[PDB]
């Protein structure tokens, strides 16, 4: 679930 | 238990109208009344052409009013199509003898209750929509109770709530009429429809407690519901609109779903049109129940795409991911465009929360609410702009389970 939120930030939020 | 004081109980069973109360009234039936094969089991009347529908309900025997004091409730779901708020004077369910008994009618956005005791004596009470909140109509169905207390207060409820209460000062008694006539008449100063179901009679007067029950008892909570108050199917094309913004349709613009401003309120038929697809649920008949997982399919332009998470060009802020219109696989649609769907009815509006699923399973990742952001879609270039868009705000969001812009209605397309 911890994963699943850091997962979601790499993918769809800029950096 | 409240049943107990039930003198009536209007229902159809087997495709027949009649009373399941005991008392066995007689339940005649004329005209054009078609009776629904499913759930609620409603039965709809007109109002144009002779031949329009007419139920007639005699109360059998005195035996009914024998364990009645000065006390009698009302109840009943209806829904009316369409209900302007400029809507002409009928009356839809009398039961007025010799200038004595009580009648419901409709009149603008107003459902009057009347109660007669004889030609000079009457005292009405009513419910009246809010004409901002339902722009294209109150097209809903809702849960009409009315209380009478002949030495008390005269009271009617919408579902569940108090609406008004009125002290009985005119009136000393009620002779009742025998017979309740179920007819859509036009009062001497474009066609509507009238939608009933469990029509009962109580020979007491019924308190919050007792209302509120019933209320609840009288539905399928579970089963989510459309704009109208009808069950939410798959496999049906739906207008999804936020509470917040009734006045806002559905379009796209490149990767995104954005939100423009509607040209009119006489109806809710503009920008595209989404259909609700099952993954997961307890049963399958169709029907969209609480915390079954989903994803939303939308045709434009002769292609559909499915809403899914996308990365915006620029960051919206913190734990914010848009919704967007994307043409992508199962695999890409249960990682990241999977919904749970949970029930949310209030007074107003029959509406729903979507909470961003995993793996479409019923483990919640986030919700989805709705906000302006400025950034690029489509063929922007030079600038960024301002984009109301459907947004899931991820993790954290404990703040957003109580607020309206979380709140997600569907009306139907047809």
């Amino acid at each position: 679930k911890e994963d699943a939120f850091s997962k979601l930030k790499e993918k769809f939020m800029n950096e | 238990s409240i049943n107990d004081s039930k003198i009536l109980s209007l229902q159809n069973k087997k495709n027949t109208l009649m009373d399941t109360s005991g008392y066995n009234a007689e339940v005649r039936v004329e005209g054009n009344v078609q009776l629904n094969p499913i759930f609620p089991f409603d039965f709809k009347l007109g109002s144009s052409g002779d031949d329009r529908g007419k139920v007639i309900v005699t109360q059998n025997e005195n035996i009914v009013y024998n364990a009645m004091y000065e006390s009698f409730s009302i109840s009943f779901w209806i829904r009316i199509n369409k209900w302007v708020s400029n809507l002409p004077g009928y009356t839809i369910i009398d039961s007025v003898k010799n200038n004595s008994g009580w009648s419901i009618g409709i009149i603008s956005n107003f459902l009057v209750f009347t109660l007669k005791q004889n030609e000079n004596s009457e005292q009405d009470i009513n419910f009246s929509y809010d004409i901002s909140k339902n722009a294209a109509g109150y097209n809903k169905w809702f849960f009409v109770t009315i209380t009478t207390n002949m030495m008390g207060n005269m009271m009617i409820y919408i579902n569940g709530k108090l609406i008004d209460t009125i002290k009985v000062k005119e009136l000393t008694g009620i002779n009742f009429s025998k017979t309740i006539t179920f007819q859509m008449n036009k009062i001497p100063n474009d066609n509507i429809n009238m939608w009933i179901r469990d029509f009962y009679i109580f020979a007491k007067e019924l308190d919050d407690k007792d209302i509120n029950i019933l209320f609840n008892s009288l539905q399928y909570t579970n089963v989510v519901k459309d704009y109208w108050g009808n069950d939410l199917r798959y496999d049906k094309e739906y207008y999804m609109i936020n509470v917040n913004y009734m006045n806002r349709y559905m379009s796209k613009k490149g990767n995104g779903i954005v939100f423009n401003t509607r040209k009119n309120n006489n109806d809710f038929n503009e920008g595209y049109k989404i259909i609700i697809k099952r993954i997961r649920g307890n049963t399958n008949d169709t029907r969209v129940r609480g915390e079954n997982v989903l994803y939303f399919n939308t045709t434009i332009d002769n292609k559909q795409y499915s809403l899914g998470m996308y990365k915006p060009s620029r960051n919206l802020g913190t734990d914010l991911v848009p919704l967007g219109a994307l043409d992508q696989p199962m695999d890409e649609i249960r990682k990241y465009g999977s919904f749970i769907i949970q029930p949310c009815n209030t007074f107003d509006y029959y509406a729903s929360q979507l909470f961003l699923s995993s793996n479409a399973t019923t483990n919640r990742l986030g919700i989805l609410s709705i906000g302006s952001y400025s950034f690029k879609l489509g063929d922007d270039y030079w600038f960024n702009h301002e984009y109301l868009i459907p947004v899931i705000k991820i993790e954290h969001y404990a703040s957003l389970l109580e607020s309206t812009s979380t709140h997600w209605v569907f009306v139907p397309a047809s």
